[PDB]
C-alpha cells in the first residue's frame, strides 16, 4: 500500500514556544 | 449533426428549437444560441461493432474505474447487436 | 532567498530573529505538484469470510 | 378546559389591554408619520391601525388576544424606537401589490384560484 | 463488533441512571420521565410548572452544580397537543457531566422564563419566541431576535413553509424595498425519500 | 471628425482614471467577505491595482456584495447603494449574493442581490476564490474601459 | 437624558445608550445574517445538511463539520476509523490556527493595528491551500463527514504541513512582538471587558471566554473526542478576565495547536478514512463500478441517504470560538427532524451588554473583538 | 496540562524598576515594533503577478461544472438523477427520455450556478463520471442568467476543458 | 395565441403576463415606471436603448431573470427598430426631448422616429401600438414641440390606424420636469390654466390600455382631477418646497393652457382614478427642503 | 386559583401569521398515504 | 519558469497580443490560458503539455475561447426540452 505517511524516523522537532529574544541595553545603560 | 429550422435557428441534439411565432427567440437577438455541435447520437453510431468470440461480453466503458459500472451483455440474438446500456458501444458474437 | 547579505543582515537585525532559517515564502523544499499514484488500503470489513454484516 | 392564563383572567381584562394598546398606537401614528417622513396622512395611518385591530375582532379566547396585545406591543416598540425602517412601516400598506380579483368572474378570467 | 461500531460506555450509563433516579426522587412534584439513551445522555422530562425549581436545583445542588446553560431549544412536534418541546442542555463543570431537561407547551400556555436561573437563557428563549411562538412569562425583554422586524409567523414551526409567505424586492416606483407574496421561479422540489422497508426493528412501535 | 476624436480620447482618459482608481465598499455579510480579505491579503494585494482596501461608502466606486443578503438587511444594502456617488458599480460575489445560493429557498433570504441593486459583475463560487474575485474586479475594469459616455453624449 | 446612537449595519446593528464617553446600555440587534439554516436542514439529508455547517462559523469550517459528524456518528452508533480521527484532529487544529489568526488579527485591525493582519493572512492562505489540496475547496471543504472524512490525504501533503508548522511559530512570535508588550495595545485591552468566573458560567460563555477568567475548562481535555486524549497539549488560563488575557490565551492556543499538529504529523496511522460500513459511508468508486452491493449502497446513500436511528443527542466540541454544539433529533428517517445549532458567539454577544458597562465607545469594538463573533453562527 | 498566561509578578529591585522606567520613558517596545515593521519592509513580498501568475491549485479543485463524454464522443450522462438527488442546493434540474436509438439520455440538464454551492457532491454521486466540477474558476459574468447553465453550456464546458479534466481525474481517481 | 404567451401565475414577478412589450424611450421618466409596472406583472420587456448601458442599470431589478432584454437601437435605423419589435405583441413609444439637439430636432424626435417605429411595427405584425402625444398638441401652436407632436400624432394615426394615442397634460413625479422645474427656477404668473396628471396614473392608464381591447384606435387624454391656474400652482410648489437649464420653447409651453377635451376618453375610461397633486406634491418636493392647498378653477 | 376556564373553540389563526387566502381557500387532505405499488414494503 | 522564485512566482504566462480576433495587447485575460497549460500554470501538475501532452479526443475544442461575457458570443440560457402539451388544431374547412 502507498499512503500519505510521515517518514521512517518521523518529522523533525517543531518549535512552538514564545521566542522574544530579549535584545537591548540595560535600563542603567540607556540613561 | 446539427441542422437549421426555417427561422434560421439551430436545432439542438434534443430537438429543441423555438417556433417562428414564439417570442422567446428575442433572447438570442444580438446574441447567440449556444448549441453543442458534437451530437452524441451521431458519434456513437460512428463506432464499429466489436466482433467477439464469446456468448456474453462485459463492458465497463474503458479505463477500468474511469468508465461506467461493469455490465454483462448477452449476444444470443443474431438479428440485433448487443448494446451497452451505459456507453452505447455495441457488440456482436462473430459466429 | 534572493536578498543580498547586507539587506539580509539589516533585516535579521531589525526583526531580532534569524529570518533566513524560517522563511515565510516557499521554495523547492515543498512537495512536488506531480506525485506518484497512491495505493490506498482497505478497511477491516474487506474480508471474504467471517464477515457477516449482522456481526 | 382549565388552562393557564397569560395576563388576562377573562375577556374584560383582555379588552382593557386591547384598548390600552389601541390608545398607544393612536398616540404614536403622528410621530410615526413625522419621523419616518411617510407619504401617508395621520388619518390614513390611524385607519390602518383601526383596520389591524378590526381584523382580529372575532377572537373570543383571552389567551389569544393576550398574545395579540403582546405582539402589538412588540410592533409598537419596534416603531417607537427606530428599529423598523420606512419600508417596515409601509409594509402595512400593500402599495406595489396589484389588487386581487374579488368576485367569481375575474378570478375565473385570471386563473385557477378559488 | 470492534472496528466500525461505536463502543458502549456502561460506566457513564450506570452513573447517569443513578443520578436520574436521584433527581426523580428529590423532585417528584415535577419529574415525569427519566431516561438514559444508549449513547449515555440523561434526559429529565418534567412538568412545565417546574422549570424554575428543577433548573435551580441542578444549578445549585452540591451533587449537581449544572452551572452552565449550554443550549435552550424548542422542537415542534405537531401531532402532540402540547406541540412544543422545550429542551434545556446543561453542563456541570464540577462533575464533568451534561443533562437534558425537557418540558412542553402549546401555542397559548406561557412557560416561565429561566433568566433568574441562567442569564444565558435571555436570548435563547427569546429565539424560541421568534422561531416557535412560545411566550416566556417574566422575561426581561422578550421580542424578536432573528426575523425581520415586521415578520408575521414563527418560522421553525413545521406548518410554516420553507420559503415564507412574502419576499422582498426593491421597487423603484415607491423608492423602497417592498414585501410581496412569494413567487418562486423554480419551486422547491419535494423529495419523498423514505424507504417503505423498516430500518430499525428495535424502534418498532406496537400496532393498533 | 475632430470632435469625435477628442471625445474618444477623453473617454479613454476618464475610463483609465476610473478603472485604475476603483475604490470598493465591501459589504462583509458572510463567508465571501473572508475571501475578499484574501484578495486584499499580500498574495493577491488589490491595492497594487489601485483597488484600495476598505474605502468609506460615501467615497467608494464599487459596492462588493460579499455574502448572503437577508430580508432584514436588504433595506440597509439599498440605503448604502443610494448613498454611493456616481459612477457606482456593484459586484455580486458568491452564490447567495448572486441568486440566493444554499439559502435560496429560505423565508428570510433575498434570492440574489439583483432584486435590490443593479449588478454589473456576478462572481460565481461558494465562496469564489480570492483569485476569482480579483478576476471579477479586473472584468469590471474592462467593462469600465469600454464605456462610451462622452461619445454617446457627443452623438445625442 | 442621555444619548442614543444607532450604529447601523460581519454585520451588526448596535443600539447604544451613552452618557458622554461611557456606555450605559448596549443592545445588539442581530438577524442580519439569519438565513434559516436549521429549517433548511430539516428538508435535506444528513449528507446534504453537512455543508450548512461549513457556513455557520465560516472561519472554523472543518471544526463545525467535525461537530456535526460526531453528532451523526453518535446517533448512528458507529465510529470513524483511526486515521480519519487523526486527520480530523490535524485539520481541526489547522482550523483553530485559521480562526485564531482571523480573531487576533481582525481584533487588532479594528483597534488600529492593521499590519499583522497582512502578515498572518499569508499563513492563512497557505492553510487554505491545505484545505484545497485535501478537499478541492479553500474554505467550505465538506470534507469531515459522518463516518470519517471524504477522501484520503494526497501524497506529499503532510510534508507541506510540516514545512508550514516548522515556520509558523516565528510568525506568532512577530505578531506577539507587534502587540503583546506594546503599551498602546495594552491600554486598549488590559482593563477592558472584565468577566468574573461566576458570571461567565452563568451567561453561558465557553472557550477562551471562560478560560480568560481563570476557569480551567477545555472540552478537548474534559470531554475528549476523536483522538484528543492521545495528543499532549496545554490549556492557557487567564488571570484577570480581560481582553488582554483572552488575547494571550488565543496566542498560546495557536502555540499549542502547532504542538498538536506536530504530534498528529508524527502519529498519523495507516488505514482507511471512512467507516467500512457501506450502509453509512459510500464505497470506493472502483468497487461501486464492480460490485452489485456497492452500487446499490452508492445509489441509496446518494439519493435516500442513510437512515439514522431515532433519538436526540447534544454533541459539543471545543471549537476555536468555544463550545460548538448540535442538538440533533432524528425521527428514524434519512433526514434530520430537528437540528438546533449551539454557537458560542450567541451567548457571548448576549453577554456583550454586561461586558461593555462602564467602558467607552472605543472599548466596545475591542470587546466585540475579544468575543470572537462570526454572525453566521450567531444568526444561523 | 494547563499554563497561566500573564501570572508574572514583576521584580521590584532597582535594576528591574529602572528597566521598566527606561522602557516607559525611552519607548523601547515601540522601537521594537518599528524594527519588526522595518524588517518586513526589506523582505520580498508575497504578491504574485495576477493575471500573469496564478494561485496554486490541486487536481481536486472544485470550479466550473462540465458534462463529460466517453472516448467515442458518446456523453457519459445516463440520466440517473443521482446528482440532482444529492444536490444540497437543488441546483440541478434533469429531464430525460429515450432518444432515437433507445439510449437513456437527458433532454434537460440544468445547473443554476447561482444556487450551486460548489461542494462537488454531484461529481462524487455520479456513477459514470459524467458531471464533474472542473478546474475553471474564472467565469464571472455580467448578467445573472449567464450563470444558469443548460445542457448545451455544460457539454460545451466538457468539450472545452476535457483535456484538463481528464488529467485531473487521472491524478485523483485512486483517492476516490 | 401561442402557448408561451398564455398568462400564468398570480400576476407577480415570476408570473407570465402574456405581454411582450418593446418600450422605446424606456430610459426616461415615463419608461422607468412603465418598465416597473410591466416587470412586476412578469412581462417580457424589450428595452431598446440609445445611451450608455450604465444609464440602463436601474431598469435591471424591475423584472425577473430574462424578462428585460436590452438592445441597441438608432432612431434613424429601421433595421434596429425591426430587430427590437419583431417578437413583441405591444410596442410603446416614449421617445421625447424637451429641447432640440444638434443631431435631433423636434421633427426627428416627434415625427420621423414615431412614424418609423409605427410603420416598422405595422409591417412586423405587432398587434398593439401605444403612442404618447401631448394634450396641447396643435398644428397652430406657438411652440415647435407641440406643432411637431401634433404632426407626429397625425402620422402615427395614419400609418398605424389601430394605435392607442395618449395625451398627458403635464406629468409630475419624482423625476419629472414639471414640479422639479418650478422648484429649481427660484417663469412668472399669467392666465395659464393647468391640470397636471400623476405619473403612476399615466402608467396605470398605459397598462390598462394594453389590456383593454377597446383602447385600439382610440385617443385618450390623461389629465389630473384638478385644474389650477399657473400662478397659484407655482406658489403652491414654492410653499411645499419651503421656499420664499431652460429654453424659450419650454417657456411657451409653461404659458400654454391645458386644453379641455371632453370628447376624448380619459383615465376614468381605463379604470384609473386620477391622483390629485396635494397627495403627491410632498412626495416629489421633499427633496427640495433644505401648507394650504392651491385654489382650483 | 391560577387557572382560567376557556370554553371557546381553540383557534390560533390570528397568531400563525398565515395570510387569509391560504387559510380559507385551502383544502387540507388528511390521509394515510397509499403504498407505492412498485414495492411490497 | 524560474524555480529560484518563490512558489507562486515560479511559473508565469506572457499573454499574446492577439487571440481569436481580439487585440489583447493591454486587455489580457486569465481565461485566455488554454486548458492544457492551465494545469501547469495553476500548478496542478509539474509537467507542461510540451512534455506530457493531453490525450487527444475528437470532441475537444481545437480553438480555446476566453470568457465571452459582455460580447455577442455570450451564453444565453434557454429550456432545452420540447413542448409538453400538444394543442388541438381546428380544421381549416368550414363546418356547414
Ligand atoms: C538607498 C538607496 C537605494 C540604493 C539601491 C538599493 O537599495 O538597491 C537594492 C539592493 C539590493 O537589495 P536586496 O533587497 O537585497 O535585493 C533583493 C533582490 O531580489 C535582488 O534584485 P533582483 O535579483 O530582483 O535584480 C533585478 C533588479 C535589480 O535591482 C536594482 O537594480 C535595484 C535598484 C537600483 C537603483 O532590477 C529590477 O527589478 C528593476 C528595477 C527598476 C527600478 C529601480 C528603481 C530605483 C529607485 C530610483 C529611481 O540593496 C543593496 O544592495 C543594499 C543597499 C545598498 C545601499 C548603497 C548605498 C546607498
Ligand atoms: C485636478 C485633477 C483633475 C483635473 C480634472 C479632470 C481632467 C479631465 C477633465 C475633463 C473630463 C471629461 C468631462 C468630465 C467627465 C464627464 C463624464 C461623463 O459622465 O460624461 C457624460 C456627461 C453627460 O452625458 P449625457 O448627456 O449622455 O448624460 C448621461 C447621464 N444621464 C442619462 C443621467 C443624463 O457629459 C458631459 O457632461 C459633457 C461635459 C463636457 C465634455 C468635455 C468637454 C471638453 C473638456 C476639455
Ligand atoms: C527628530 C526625531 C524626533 C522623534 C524621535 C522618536 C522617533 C520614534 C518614535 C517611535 C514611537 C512612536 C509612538 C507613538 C505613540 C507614543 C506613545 C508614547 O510613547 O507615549 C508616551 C509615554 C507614556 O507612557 P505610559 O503612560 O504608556 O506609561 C505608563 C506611565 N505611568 C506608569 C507613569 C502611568 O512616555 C512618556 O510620556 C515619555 C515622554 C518622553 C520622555 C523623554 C525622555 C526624558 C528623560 C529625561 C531624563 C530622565 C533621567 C532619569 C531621572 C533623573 C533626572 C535628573
Ligand atoms: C486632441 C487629442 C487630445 C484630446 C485631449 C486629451 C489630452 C491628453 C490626455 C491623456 C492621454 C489620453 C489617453 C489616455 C489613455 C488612453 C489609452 C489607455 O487607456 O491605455 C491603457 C494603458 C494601460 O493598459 P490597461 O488596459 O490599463 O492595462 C491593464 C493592466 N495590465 O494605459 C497606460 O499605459 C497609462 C495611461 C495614462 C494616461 C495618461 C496620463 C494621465 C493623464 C495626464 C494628463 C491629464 C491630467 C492632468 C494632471 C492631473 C493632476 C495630476
Ligand atoms: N411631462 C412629461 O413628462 C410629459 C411627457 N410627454 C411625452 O411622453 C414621452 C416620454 O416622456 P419622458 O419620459 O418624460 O421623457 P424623457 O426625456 O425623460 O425620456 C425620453 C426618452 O426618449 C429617448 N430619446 C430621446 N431622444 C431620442 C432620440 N433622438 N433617439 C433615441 N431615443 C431618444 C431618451 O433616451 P436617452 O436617455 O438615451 O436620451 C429617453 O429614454 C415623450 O414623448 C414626451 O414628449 C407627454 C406629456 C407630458
Ligand atoms: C401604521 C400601521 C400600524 C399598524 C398597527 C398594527 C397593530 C396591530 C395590533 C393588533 C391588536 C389586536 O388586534 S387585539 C384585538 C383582539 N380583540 C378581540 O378579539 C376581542 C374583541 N375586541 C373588540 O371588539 C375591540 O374592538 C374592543 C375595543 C376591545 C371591544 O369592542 P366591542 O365592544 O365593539
Ligand atoms: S456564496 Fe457561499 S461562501 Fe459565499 S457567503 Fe454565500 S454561503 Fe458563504
Ligand atoms: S457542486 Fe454541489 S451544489 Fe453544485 S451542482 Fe454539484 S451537488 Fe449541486
Ligand atoms: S449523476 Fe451523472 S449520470 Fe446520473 S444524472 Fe447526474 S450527471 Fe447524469
Ligand atoms: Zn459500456
Amino acid at each position: 500500500v502507498k499512503q500519505d505517511m510521515p517518514p521512517v524516523g518521523g518529522y523533525g522537532p517543531i518549535d512552538y514556544k514564545r521566542n522574544l529574544p530579549r535584545r537591548g541595553l540595560s535600563g542603567y545603560s540607556m540613561f | 449533426g446539427v441542422r437549421t429550422s426555417p427561422t434560421g435557428e439551430k436545432v439542438t441534439h434534443t430537438g429543441q428549437v423555438y417556433d417562428d411565432e414564439d417570442y422567446r427567440r428575442v433572447r438570442f437577438v444580438g446574441r447567440q444560441k449556444e448549441v453543442n455541435e458534437n451530437f452524441a447520437i451521431d458519434l456513437i453510431a460512428e463506432q464499429p461493432v466489436s466482433q467477439v468470440g464469446s456468448r456474453v461480453i462485459s463492458c465497463d466503458g474503458g479505463g477500468g474505474a474511469l468508465g461506467h459500472p461493469r455490465v454483462y451483455i448477452n449476444l444470443d440474438k443474431e438479428t440485433k447487436t448487443g448494446t451497452c446500456g451505459y456507453c452505447g458501444l455495441q457488440f456482436r458474437q462473430q459466429h | 532567498a534572493s536578498a543580498t547579505r547586507l539587506i539580509q543582515g539589516l533585516r535579521n537585525w531589525a526583526s531580532g530573529r534569524d529570518l533566513q532559517a524560517k522563511l515565510q515564502l516557499r521554495y523547492q523544499e515543498i512537495s512536488k505538484r506531480t506525485q506518484p499514484p497512491p495505493k490506498l488500503p482497505v478497511g477491516p470489513s474487506h474480508r471474504l469470510s467471517n464477515n457477516y454484516y449482522c456481526a | 378546559t382549565s388552562v393557564k392564563p397569560i395576563f388576562s383572567r377573562d375577556m374584560n381584562e383582555a379588552k382593557r389591554r386591547v384598548r390600552e394598546l389601541y390608545r398607544a398606537w393612536y398616540r404614536e401614528v403622528p410621530n410615526t408619520v413625522h419621523l419616518f417622513q411617510l407619504d401617508i396622512s395621520v388619518k390614513q395611518g390611524r385607519d390602518k391601525v383601526r383596520e389591524m385591530f378590526k381584523k382580529n375582532a372575532h377572537v373570543t379566547d383571552p389567551r389569544v388576544v393576550d398574545l395579540l396585545v403582546i405582539k402589538g406591543k412588540m410592533e409598537l416598540e419596534e416603531t417607537i424606537n427606530v428599529w423598523k425602517q420606512r419600508t417596515h412601516v409601509m409594509r402595512f400598506f400593500h402599495e406595489t401589490e396589484a389588487p386581487r380579483p374579488k368576485d367569481f368572474l375575474s378570478k375565473f378570467y385570471v386563473g385557477h384560484d378559488p | 463488533t470492534r472496528p466500525t461500531v461505536r463502543p458502549r460506555n456502561d460506566v457513564a450509563h450506570k452513573q447517569l441512571s443513578a443520578f436520574g433516579e436521584y433527581v426523580a426522587e428529590i423532585l417528584p412534584k415535577y419529574v415525569q420521565q427519566v431516561q438514559v439513551s444508549c449513547f449515555s445522555e440523561l434526559e429529565i422530562c418534567i412538568h412545565p410548572d417546574g422549570v424554575i425549581p428543577v433548573l435551580t436545583f441542578l444549578r445549585d445542588h452540591s451533587n449537581a452544580q449544572f452551572k452552565s446553560l449550554a443550549d435552550l431549544t424548542a422542537v415542534d412536534i405537531p401531532t402532540r397537543q402540547n406541540r412544543f418541546e422545550i429542551v434545556y442542555n446543561l453542563l456541570s463543570l464540577r462533575f464533568n457531566s451534561r443533562i437534558r431537561v425537557k418540558t412542553y407547551t402549546d401555542e397559548l400556555t406561557p412557560v416561565e422564563s429561566s433568566v433568574s436561573v441562567y442569564k444565558a437563557a435571555n436570548w435563547y428563549e427569546r429565539e424560541i419566541w421568534d422561531m416557535f411562538g412560545v411566550f416566556f412569562a417574566n422575561h426581561p425583554d422578550l421580542r424578536r431576535i432573528l426575523t425581520d422586524y415586521g415578520f408575521e409567523g414563527h418560522p421553525f414551526r413545521k406548518d410554516f413553509p420553507l420559503s415564507g409567505y412574502v419576499e422582498l424586492r426593491y421597487d423603484d416606483e415607491v423608492k423602497r424595498v417592498v414585501a410581496e407574496p412569494v413567487e418562486l421561479a423554480q419551486e422547491f422540489r419535494k423529495f419523498d425519500l423514505n424507504s417503505p422497508w423498516e430500518a430499525f426493528p428495535a424502534y418498532r412501535q406496537p400496532p393498533e | 471628425s475632430r470632435g469625435e476624436y477628442v471625445v474618444a480620447k477623453l473617454d479613454d482618459l476618464i475610463n483609465w482614471a476610473r478603472r485604475s482608481s476603483l475604490w470598493p465598499m465591501t459589504f462583509g455579510l458572510a463567508c465571501c467577505a473572508v475571501e475578499m480579505m484574501h484578495m486584499a491579503a499580500p498574495r493577491y494585494d488589490m491595492d497594487r491595482f489601485g483597488v484600495v482596501f476598505r474605502a468609506s461608502p460615501r467615497q467608494s466606486d464599487v459596492m462588493i456584495v460579499a455574502g448572503t443578503l437577508t430580508n432584514k438587511m436588504a433595506p440597509a444594502l439599498r440605503k448604502v447603494y443610494d448613498q454611493m456617488p456616481e459612477p457606482r458599480y456593484v459586484v455580486s460575489m458568491g452564490s447567495c449574493a448572486n441568486g440566493g445560493g444554499y439559502y435560496h429557498y429560505s423565508y428570510s433570504v433575498v434570492r440574489g442581490c439583483d432584486r435590490i441593486v443593479p449588478v454589473d459583475i456576478y462572481v460565481p463560487g461558494c465562496p469564489p476564490t480570492a483569485e476569482a474575485l480579483l478576476y471579477g474586479i479586473l472584468q469590471l475594469q474592462k467593462k469600465i474601459k469600454r464605456e462610451k459616455r462622452l461619445r454617446i453624449w457627443y452623438r445625442r | 437624558s442621555n444619548l442614543t446612537l444607532n450604529f447601523g449595519p460581519g454585520v451588526l446593528r448596535l443600539v447604544m445608550e451613552l452618557s458622554g464617553e461611557m456606555v450605559r446600555k448596549c443592545d445588539p440587534h442581530i438577524g442580519l445574517l439569519h438565513r434559516g439554516t436549521e429549517k433548511l436542514i430539516e428538508y435535506k439529508t444528513y449528507l446534504q445538511a453537512l455543508p450548512y455547517f461549513d457556513r455557520l462559523d465560516y472561519v472554523s469550517m472543518m471544526c463545525n463539520e467535525q461537530a456535526y459528524s460526531l453528532a451523526v456518528e453518535k446517533l448512528l452508533n458507529i465510529q470513524p476509523p483511526p486515521r480519519a480521527q487523526w486527520i480530523r484532529v490535524l485539520f481541526g487544529e489547522i482550523t483553530r490556527l485559521l480562526n485564531h489568526i482571523m480573531a487576533v488579527t481582525t481584533h487588532a485591525l479594528d483597534i488600529g493595528a492593521m499590519t499583522p493582519f497582512f502578515w498572518m493572512f499569508e499563513e492563512r492562505e497557505k492553510m487554505f491551500e491545505f484545505y484545497e489540496r485535501v478537499s478541492g475547496a479553500r474554505m467550505h471543504a465538506a470534507y469531515v463527514r459522518p463516518g470519517g472524512v471524504h477522501q484520503d490525504l494526497p501524497l506529499g501533503l503532510m510534508d507541506d504541513i510540516y514545512e508550514f508548522s516548522k515556520n509558523f511559530s516565528l510568525r506568532i512570535d512577530e505578531l506577539e512582538e507587534m502587540l503583546t508588550n506594546n503599551r498602546i495595545w495594552r491600554n486598549r485591552t488590559v482593563d477592558i471587558g472584565v468577566v468574573t468566573a461566576e458570571d461567565a458560567l452563568n451567561y453561558g460563555f465557553s472557550g477562551v471566554m471562560l478560560r480568560g477568567s481563570g476557569i480551567q475548562w477545555d472540552l478537548r481535555k474534559t470531554q475528549p473526542y476523536d483522538v484528543y486524549d492521545q495528543v499532549e497539549f496545554d490549556v492557557p488560563i487567564g488571570s484577570r478576565g480581560d481582553c488582554y488575557d483572552r488575547y494571550l490565551c488565543r496566542v498560546e492556543e495557536m502555540r499549542q495547536s502547532i504542538r498538536i499538529i506536530s504530534q498528529c504529523l508524527n502519529k498519523m496511522p495507516p488505514g482507511e478514512i471512512k467507516v467500512d460500513d457501506a450502509k453509512v459511508s459510500p464505497p470506493k468508486r472502483a468497487e461501486m463500478k464492480t460490485s452489485m452491493e456497492s452500487l446499490i449502497h452508492h445509489f441509496k446513500l446518494y439519493t435516500e441517504g442513510y437512515q439514522v436511528p431515532p433519538g436526540a443527542t447534544y454533541t459539543a466540541i471545543e471549537a476555536p470560538k468555544g463550545e460548538f454544539g448540535v442538538y440533533l433529533v432524528s425521527d428514524g428517517s434519512s433526514r434530520p427532524y430537528r437540528c438546533k445549532i449551539k454557537a458560542p458567539g450567541f451567548a457571548h454577544l448576549a453577554g456583550l451588554d454586561k461586558m461593555s458597562k462602564g467602558h467607552m465607545l472605543a472599548d466596545v469594538v475591542a470587546i466585540i473583538g475579544t468575543q470572537d463573533i462570526v454572525f453566521g453562527e450567531v444568526d444561523r | 496540562t494547563y499554563k497561566y498566561v500573564n501570572l508574572r509578578e514583576p521584580s521590584m529591585d532597582m535594576k528591574s524598576v529602572t528597566d521598566r522606567a527606561a522602557q516607559t520613558l525611552l519607548w523601547t517596545e515601540l522601537i521594537r515594533g518599528l524594527g519588526m515593521t522595518l524588517s518586513y519592509l526589506f523582505r520580498e513580498p508575497a504578491t504574485i503577478n495576477y493575471p500573469f501568475e496564478k494561485g496554486p491549485l490541486s487536481p481536486r479543485f472544485r470550479g466550473e461544472h462540465a458534462l463529460r463524454r466517453y472516448p467515442s464522443g458518446e456523453e457519459r450522462c445516463i440520466a440517473c438523477k443521482l446528482c440532482e438527488a444529492v444536490c444540497p442546493a437543488q441546483a440541478i434540474t434533469i429531464e430525460a427520455e429515450p432518444r432515437a436509438d433507445g439510449s437513456r439520455r437527458t433532454t434537460r440538464y440544468d445547473i443554476d450556478m447561482t444556487k450551486c454551492i460548489y461542494c462537488g457532491f454531484c461529481q462524487e454521486a455520479c456513477p459514470v463520471d459524467a458531471i464533474v466540477e472542473g478546474p475553471n474558476f474564472e467565469f464571472s459574468t455580467e448578467t445573472h442568467e449567464e450563470l444558469l447553465y443548460n445542457k448545451e453550456k455544460l457539454l460545451n464546458n466538457g468539450d472545452k476543458w476535457e483535456a484538463e479534466i481528464a488529467a485531473n481525474i487521472q491524478a485523483d481517481y485512486l483517492y476516490r | 395565441l401561442h402557448h408561451a404567451v398564455i398568462p400564468h401565475g398570480k400576476g407577480g414577478r415570476s408570473s407570465v403576463s402574456g405581454i411582450v412589450a418593446t418600450v422605446f424611450g424606456a430610459t426616461g421618466f415615463l419608461g422607468r415606471y412603465l418598465v416597473n409596472h410591466l416587470g412586476r406583472m412578469g412581462s417580457q420587456v424589450i428595452v431598446p436603448y440609445r445611451c450608455e448601458p450604465y444609464d440602463t442599470m436601474h431598469l435591471r431589478p424591475m423584472g425577473d431573470l430574462g424578462q428585460i432584454i436590452f438592445m441597441d437601437w438608432n432612431g434613424r435605423d429601421k433595421d434596429s427598430i425591426r430587430r427590437a419589435v419583431e417578437h413583441s405583441n405591444v410596442v410603446i413609444n416614449l421617445v421625447g426631448r424637451e429641447w432640440e439637439t444638434k443631431n435631433f430636432d423636434f421633427e426627428d424626435v416627434f415625427v420621423k422616429i414615431p412614424q418609423a417605429i409605427a410603420q416598422v411595427s405595422k409591417e412586423a405584425g405587432v398587434e398593439k401600438f401605444i403612442h404618447i402625444s401631448h394634450l396641447n398638441a396643435d398644428i397652430k401652436s406657438s411652440s415647435k414641440y407641440l406643432r411637431n407632436k401634433a404632426v407626429g400624432e397625425k402620422e402615427v394615426r395614419e400609418t398605424f390606424p389601430e394605435a392607442t394615442i395618449i395625451k398627458p397634460a403635464d406629468i409630475f413625479g419624482r423625476e419629472d420636469r414639471f414640479l422639479n422645474y418650478f422648484a429649481n427656477i427660484r417663469s412668472l404668473g399669467k392666465k395659464t390654466v393647468k391640470q397636471p396628471v400623476y405619473i403612476v396614473d399615466v402608467t396605470k392608464g398605459i397598462i390598462n390600455a394594453i389590456k383593454d381591447p377597446d383602447a385600439r384606435g382610440k385617443t385618450f387624454a390623461f389629465v389630473g382631477p384638478n385644474r389650477y391656474l399657473l400662478f397659484d400652482l407655482v406658489q403652491y410648489v414654492f410653499a411645499v418646497a419651503h421656499r420664499p437649464w431652460t429654453t424659450r420653447d419650454k417657456v411657451e409651453r409653461i404659458h400654454t393652457t391645458d386644453r379641455t377635451l371632453p370628447h376624448l376618453p380619459g383615465l376614468e375610461d381605463l379604470g384609473v382614478q386620477a391622483t390629485p397633486l396635494e397627495l403627491k406634491a410632498i412626495e416629489v418636493l421633499r427633496r427640495h427642503r433644505t401648507v394650504q392647498p392651491a385654489k382650483t378653477v | 386559583t391560577q387557572l382560567i376556564t376557556v370554553d371557546e373553540k381553540l383557534d390560533i389563526t390570528t397568531l400563525t401569521g398565515v395570510p387569509e387566502e391560504h387559510i380559507k381557500t385551502r383544502k387540507a387532505r388528511i390521509f394515510v398515504p397509499a403504498r407505492n405499488n412498485m414495492q411490497s414494503g | 519558469e524560474d524555480n529560484k522564485q518563490f512558489f507562486g512566482r515560479h511559473r508565469w504566462v506572457i499573454y499574446t497580443t492577439e487571440m481569436n480576433g481580439k487585440n489583447t495587447f493591454w486587455d489580457v485575460d486569465g481565461s485566455m490560458v488554454p486548458p492544457e497549460w492551465h494545469r501547469w500554470l495553476h500548478c496542478m501538475t509539474d509537467d507542461p503539455p510540451t512534455v506530457k501532452p493531453p490525450t487527444a479526443r475528437k470532441f475537444i475544442w481545437t480553438n480555446h475561447k476566453f470568457n465571452l461575457s459582455g460580447t455577442p458570443q455570450q451564453y444565453v440560457p434557454y429550456s432545452t426540452t420540447r413542448k409538453k402539451i400538444q394543442e388541438w388544431v381546428p380544421p381549416s374547412t368550414p363546418y356547414k
